[PDB]
């Protein structure tokens, strides 16, 4: 049990905690760190999964201030000809790449958000790492 | 009397009995006299000598072939006369001598062949003429119409008039004052008189489907060359002869008279394009089109100048584009074609209007989807999908907006309304949103009427979504499956007047969610389940409760519920219509009125 | 009282009757004979409204084989600049017209239908007429 | 606590997993019977001889991320029913000669991430039964292969994406021309290709080539797939990833090359830049029998309208400005799904056109459906399902053979107007699961007379009552009302359905439990009531279930567990054997016994 600092940005604080049993080591940095108003950058991510990649998606289960969203499921490997390399990767294979992001368009409240990242992959599919993220706003 | 007392002493139907002459055993006071289809053929002098206090008299198809003078000479106070559909054959110049309130005259289809013939030159408080589906032919006003000075509708519609010319318009000429309406639709115009409208000034020419071809309109269109009209009316009707071809030359014409609004009203040709079509409609403050037809509609990124924009029931291949400078208020209402929403620019817009079109939208709202920071009033309602994907970025000047069945997505996934920090009207009644986000409402801070009738919550219990809403007056939380209440939801709502409960599913009356509710006046529980006040709590509700609507619950009327039961009587007061409420549950009490009910065991 | 049988075509056989109790004469005609399968054509109407056609709508309630239809509100005059020029058209006022219809591309079971169409108009809008349109359909 | 452990599991005799558990050498505490091994992420460092002796009977053997630096030779030896071998991410800096002998059944060799610098060294000429060899994420630089490969005469798979091949030459594949069965997928994804020489595929045939990201520039793909000239292959993909480096621009040039080859099925599988329009751009494959498209960007989709001979067409997750207007003489399948963008639908002629998957585009539909709207009378399978709102104005005319109809999540409109469904006499299944109807007519499903499956969850019904709108299905084996609201039932809705299997009655609003309705469902197997409000029930009522009744889920009730109600509750101990998941049938009151499950009740009656 540890916390594990991402960024800061000029509106966010970033950082998260394991919420799973066997907290596989990963590395997450993101250039340069979200601002919540819209911002562009790169996620690099090294791993070495214990689970093919094939067919990952996330749930996300986002808290605002203590309220709870819906659960949103977040489908990254399609499963066939995906669009991002890493969907290929097997179990034990070492992940070390680059994925760009870019958003706009939502405000949001002043606070405190968690947001519990289960990533699942594989065939009988399992979960692959359950992450929790703290974002703390603070806007403009 | 077989005529219809409609209103005691005032208004009477006596329509369609075979009067051969006018009731005498009416009251003297009379001010609203329907006499239609009846055989009165004749109307000699002093007809209503009965009816000195009439004001409307309808003498609709009543065979009427001559009117004497002083037919009407007692009925100083007629403001409305209606004689349609009547085969006048004599009219004498006193015929219409006394009506001298007379503000209406309705000569529809009465066989008037020349306004000349029409003795009406002393009605000099005479504010509408219709003498349209008559015989005139020419569009000559008579001199006496200098003496009408009061005169702002004239309907010359469904006339006989083939051509108007300069000296036809003598006696406007010399009216400079006049603030006329004319309706000219439906006349077999060929020609008009280069110069005839030079220095007239019209509020008002409809013109609709007066010409075979479009070369005939545009001739009569150049014999407008000079006019003033505020409000120009073009266009054809479903039903009748239309124009064959409608090419950008059709409205070239127009560029030479000074047009304030301007109406396309029906169009049978199916526009390609309406690049240069309209260009001399360049700078009118007002453009409507309405039921035209228009495949390519991205020739509306053209920078017009107008500031209203109106276009209903009609039909595009694809949401127009549009990208106008000046553009305040656009009414994008009933179309029925291509239909998915897509980015207008409209810097200046204040007022959008975009209901009632089965529009798609996707990833709404946002100052991008309209190029305006300035919009006050956004209705969305009566459509698709509407996606929300922006919280109102750049809108945040909104005061009204609707989205009233339409269908809405994402309502749940953040604070859809984040933005909306002056917003005092939102109705998103019937949008099948489920409310399953706590933040659903955030932002909402100067809101004073939320209508969200027939959605739904989670698990049908009312969370405390309300707590930011300080400024609610009216609340509408009808049909949506509502079960449960959380005792606090309401708890912040200190100014809510209003507040609708109808048509949920709750099973007993719990008064502890209304506690703090010191504006409340009406409190609507109609037509849900209610047979108990489970929490005795039935003693908290607002010393400003006026109106408790408990109707068409299932009241159970058993010695079990006798405290309810009790209650119900002792403040039959706040109670609205007491006899709707009825025992649903003991089957030998199911139908009798609650207040009825016998309280002893 | 009686039956007022319209036309006959090769798929169907219109009559109407009257449901109100100012039986007003209407005089219908439809060129060519209406097919259920589509058809196009005129439809001429004769009649003397005994109020103005202002805002003139129709609430059909169909009947297929005892199965009935949700009411639908037919829009005719929607009060200003409208389409129709019968529109226009006042209390005492003959209207004597012809509206073009066009349609195709409904199935409809063999049997009998009824349609009420009650005609409302005016403002304060009140009941123009009410006619029970019996429409026998044998397909093919 | 058994004596494989800390091992788990999987399947008992057959399958362990010993993943991560710091195991320095091969376990022995597992049964001689244990058919798949999972030993991956153990630091097992290194493998001797007969490594796996324990193991006679293993078919599945997974060794990734196994810090495995030497396999000497027979380290296999005792294993020759292993099919599956499973190498990734181990650093391999000494592989004997022998290291796969006795590796008699070997089908599939994964050695993804193994420090591979050549295929010409790597000891497996032997394995003549390999069907597929995974090298990717290796240090490879050569194409050419080996001699050797004339003996892996199985080989369908050959993985070779993300190593460092820069050149493909003609004499590369000098083994390839003297071989036999031929069934070969190559995947050369990711490799930093530079140059392939034209001639180098002249006479070879593939079954599936993937070039995906491959190329630095345009010129450089098209260099490189002029190389390609003469190559048959049934499957192309090319493409690129969307986390990695991308081709800066993208012309009607780019796949010009095309036409030299010969292709029975297309797929650009991703491409970053967006593409204006089509014109041109796949002018060399307006034969092919299948072309595919997904996550490319096309603003003016009017170029589709050009008559390709496509026979089926696939465009997934792309952007358009509009949707696409099709005309297409020989198309028999479209898949057109998660599309983004232009999202009205607009009519289609497509005269082949037998399947039909138009899903999860957020569609608008004006008017919906007939043949008019796709152009053909030979449909048998529509999806319309999670999109927007599709008004129905057409009862299917034309389209009288469809036997699968989906519109799931879609915003139905005017399903009560008259019968939508009329012309379906073939109907098989039909789902309008959460369309937002509103059941206001029984004609709705007048015409469905083969209809077999009905799902028609999330909607409601005039006055929450089920009225008799299902006599004519008698076909009907599984009909789903759940989450509709309903309060009655008719008594007579389910009369007719003496096929019926499974009835959904979930998440509905009764309150008590009349088996009544259901007395005539001879072949009712399953049918589930949880999620209602079920509080009793009268003994009567209780009595007119078929006995075909197999799972009766009463779960999430809100059963009342008094005396008063003994019967109902003294029937659900009775029923027993048929009643799914009783730990989850609980009290709901007295508070007494809020939570306490009713099968365990203690009552005294
Ligand atoms: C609360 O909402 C209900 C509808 O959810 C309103 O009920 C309407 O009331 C009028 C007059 O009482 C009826 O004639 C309509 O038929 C009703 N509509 C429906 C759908 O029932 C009710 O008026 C609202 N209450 C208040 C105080 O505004
Ligand atoms: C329950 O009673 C209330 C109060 O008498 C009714 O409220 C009226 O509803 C209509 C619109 O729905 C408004 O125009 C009136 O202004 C309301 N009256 C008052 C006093 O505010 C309500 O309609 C009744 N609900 C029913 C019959 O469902
Ligand atoms: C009947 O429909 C309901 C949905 O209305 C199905 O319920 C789902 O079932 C699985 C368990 O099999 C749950 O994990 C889902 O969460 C349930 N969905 C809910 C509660 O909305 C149910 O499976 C269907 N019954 C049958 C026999 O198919
Ligand atoms: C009620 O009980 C039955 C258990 O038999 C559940 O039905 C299963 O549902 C799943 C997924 O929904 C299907 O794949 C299985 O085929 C079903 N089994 C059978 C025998 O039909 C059902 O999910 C339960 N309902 C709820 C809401 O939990
Ligand atoms: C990850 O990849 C980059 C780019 O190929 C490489 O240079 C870098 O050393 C790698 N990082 C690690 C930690 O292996
Ligand atoms: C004008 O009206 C007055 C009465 O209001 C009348 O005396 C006079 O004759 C009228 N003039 C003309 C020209 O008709
Ligand atoms: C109806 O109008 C047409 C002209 O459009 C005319 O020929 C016909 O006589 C009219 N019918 C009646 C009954 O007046
Ligand atoms: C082919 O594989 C066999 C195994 O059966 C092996 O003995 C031989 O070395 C290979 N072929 C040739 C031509 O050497």
């Amino acid at each position: 049990q540890k916390q594990y600092w991402v960024c800061n940005s000029s509106d966010a604080s970033i950082s998260y905690t394991y919420c799973d049993k066997m907290q596989y080591p990963i590395s997450i940095n993101v250039n340069p760190c979200i601002e919540l108003k819209g911002s562009k950058g790169l996620l690099h991510i090294f791993y070495i999964p214990r689970r093919d990649l094939k067919q990952l998606y996330f749930n996300l289960y986002i808290t605002v201030n203590t309220m709870n969203l819906p659960k949103r499921k977040e489908v990254i490997c399609r499963g066939s000809d995906d669009d991002y390399s890493f969907c290929r990767a097997l179990k034990g294979e070492t992940v070390n790449t680059t994925i760009s992001f870019s958003f706009k368009g939502i405000k949001f409240s002043k606070g405190k958000y968690k947001c519990v990242v289960e990533a699942i992959s594989g065939s009988p599919e399992e979960m692959l790492f359950c992450l929790e993220f703290v974002i703390l706003h603070q806007p403009n | 009397e077989p005529c219809v007392e409609v209103v005691p002493n005032i208004t009477y139907q006596c329509m369609e009995l075979n009067f051969y002459k006018i009731p005498d055993n009416l009251p003297f006071s009379t001010k609203n006299l329907d006499l239609s289809f009846n055989p009165l053929r004749h109307l000699g002098s002093y007809s209503f000598f009965s009816f000195p206090e009439l004001q409307v008299l309808d003498l609709s198809r009543c065979e009427i072939q001559t009117i004497e003078d002083g037919a009407y000479q007692s009925l100083s106070h007629l403001s409305t006369l209606i004689l349609t559909g009547n085969p006048i054959q004599s009219l004498a110049l006193g015929a219409f001598s006394g009506l001298s309130s007379l503000q209406k005259l309705v000569a529809v289809e009465t066989n008037l062949a020349s306004l000349e013939n029409f003795p009406i030159g002393h009605l000099k408080t005479l504010k509408e003429l219709n003498v349209a589906h008559n015989l005139i032919q020419s569009f000559k006003l008579p001199e006496y119409f200098s003496n009408l000075t009061n005169l702002e509708h004239l309907d010359l519609s469904s006339n006989k008039i083939q051509s108007i010319y300069c000296t036809d318009l003598r006696v406007l000429h010399q009216m400079p004052l006049l603030n006329l309406s004319l309706d000219l639709s439906l006349n077999p115009m060929n020609f008009i008189q280069p110069g005839a409208f030079k220095e007239i000034r019209l509020h008002k020419l409809t013109l609709r489907n007066n010409f075979d071809s479009l070369n005939v309109m545009k001739t009569c269109i150049q014999g407008l060359a000079g006019l003033e009209v505020h409000r120009l009316v073009l266009g054809e009707f479903r039903n009748e002869g239309n124009l064959e071809k409608f090419d950008k030359s059709a409205l070239e014409g127009l560029c030479n008279l000074t047009i304030e609004e301007f109406r396309l009203a029906y169009l049978d040709y199916y526009l390609d394009g309406i690049i240069d079509l309209f260009n001399c409609l360049t700078n009118v403050s007002s453009f409507s089109l309405v039921s035209v037809t228009i495949e390519r509609v991205k020739d509306f990124s053209y920078n017009f100048g107008w500031q209203h924009l109106e276009l209903v029931n009609c039909k595009f291949g694809q949401f127009p584009t549009l990208k106008l400078k000046s553009l305040k208020r656009l009414t994008f209402t009933s179309n029925k074609g291509g239909n998915a929403f897509s980015e207008v620019d409209l810097p200046s817009l204040e007022f959008l209007d975009l209901s009632r079109n089965g529009l798609s939208f996707k990833g709404c709202c946002s100052q991008s989807d309209f190029g305006t920071i300035s919009l006050k009033y956004l209705d969305l309602s009566f459509n698709g999908v509407i996606t929300m994907s922006s919280n109102f970025l750049g809108l945040e000047q909104l005061e009204h907006l609707d989205f009233q069945h339409s269908n809405l997505k994402q309502m749940s996934e953040f604070s859809v309304f984040l933005s909306l920090r002056n917003l005092i009207y939102l109705d998103i009644s019937h949008t099948h949103t489920r409310v399953a986000f706590n933040g659903i409402f955030n932002g909402l801070s100067s809101l004073e009427v939320l209508k969200m009738a027939g959605n739904s919550f989670q698990e049908n219990f009312l969370p405390d979504i309300f707590t930011e809403l300080r400024n609610l007056t009216f609340l509408d939380l009808s049909q949506c499956q509502l079960e449960q209440l959380s005792p606090t939801a309401f708890n912040s709502l200190s100014s809510l007047q209003v507040l609708n409960m109808s048509h949920n599913n709750f099973f007993s009356l719990d008064t502890f969610p209304y506690k703090c509710l010191n504006s409340l006046q009406v409190l609507d529980y109609s037509l849900n389940h209610i047979m108990t006040s489970k929490k005795q709590e039935l003693q908290h509700f607002p010393s400003s409760l006026a109106f408790l609507n408990l109707t068409q619950n299932d009241f159970a009327c058993t010695c079990e519920h006798q405290s309810f039961l009790q209650w119900i009587k002792d403040q039959r007061q706040l109670l609205v219509e007491v006899e709707r409420m009825e025992c649903a549950t003991p089957s030998d009490k199911q139908g009798m009125p609650v207040l009825s009910l016998n309280i002893t065991c």
